[PDB]
């Protein structure tokens, strides 16, 4: 969609794998801001917002 | 009120740890209170901030 337009998805009741998208290299900005890339697999989310 | 001078001294040495107690949750300008949430969440190098 356009960026006036952005779309949020609901992301819950399910296991999410970050180490896939931080793998790949095809990503060119991907910089986290309160917490870090590292740590993601091994922490829960309370709600998940794209 | 006839031990006031005793009671005075146990109130202060009890609000004393009280206080340090509560100082213990302060977050002093870090993303959190609690050590092991921020040694869980940022790398090293972030995390020693």
């Amino acid at each position: 969609a356009s960026v006036y337009a952005w779309n949020r998805k609901r992301i819950s009741n399910c296991v999410a794998d970050y180490s896939v998208l931080y793998n790949s290299a095809s990503f060119s900005t991907f910089k986290c801001y309160g917490v870090s890339p590292t740590k993601l697999n091994d922490l829960c989310f309370t709600n998940v917002y794209a | 009120s006839a031990l006031g001078k005793l009671q005075d001294v146990v109130n202060q040495n009890a609000q004393a740890l009280n206080t340090l107690v509560k100082q213990l949750s302060s977050n002093f300008g870090a993303i959190s209170s609690v050590l092991n949430d921020i040694l869980s969440r940022l790398d090293k190098v972030e995390a020693e901030v």
